[PDB]
């Protein structure tokens, strides 16, 4: 419950 | 006066954590290492954009990249595997990391340790 789940970037690449 | 071998690398935090202590400094491309919470003997990078959220009074956006390792090696999104995060960081300060929408990441201060007080 309102918890704090900070997102993480999805860089990119060759992929 | 507390003369030793001092660095960028901190040890135990959350992404929680980090939005608050580099925003806390005040100081833009301030990236820090960090040991991850869920994943398996891995690391998050986290890193102070000198772009605020909203405005005049808001605190710089982070971003937290999450930072595979190999063993001994180090990678984020791509298969390159640095032999030690001392040399994925530091090309990245020269470089840049390039997010997939588009913003640039600039490492220039090592968000050190410091010294836990209060």
């Amino acid at each position: 419950a309102t918890e704090q789940e900070i997102t993480y970037a999805e860089l990119n690449l060759q992929k | 006066g507390s003369s030793g071998s001092s660095g960028w690398y901190h040890g135990h935090m959350s992404g929680g954590q980090a939005e608050t202590l580099l925003q806390a400094k005040g100081e833009p491309w301030t990236f820090l290492v960090r040991e991850s919470l869920s994943q398996p003997g891995d690391f998050v990078l986290s890193v102070l954009s000198d772009q605020p959220k909203a405005g005049p009074g808001s605190p710089l956006r982070v971003t937290h990249i999450k930072v595979m390792c190999e063993g001994g090696r180090y990678t984020v999104g791509g298969l390159e595997t640095f032999d030690s995060l001392t040399d994925l960081v530091e090309h990245f300060k020269k470089t840049g990391i390039e997010e997939a929408s588009g913003a640039f990441v600039y490492l220039r201060q090592p968000y050190y340790s410091g010294p836990s007080s209060g």
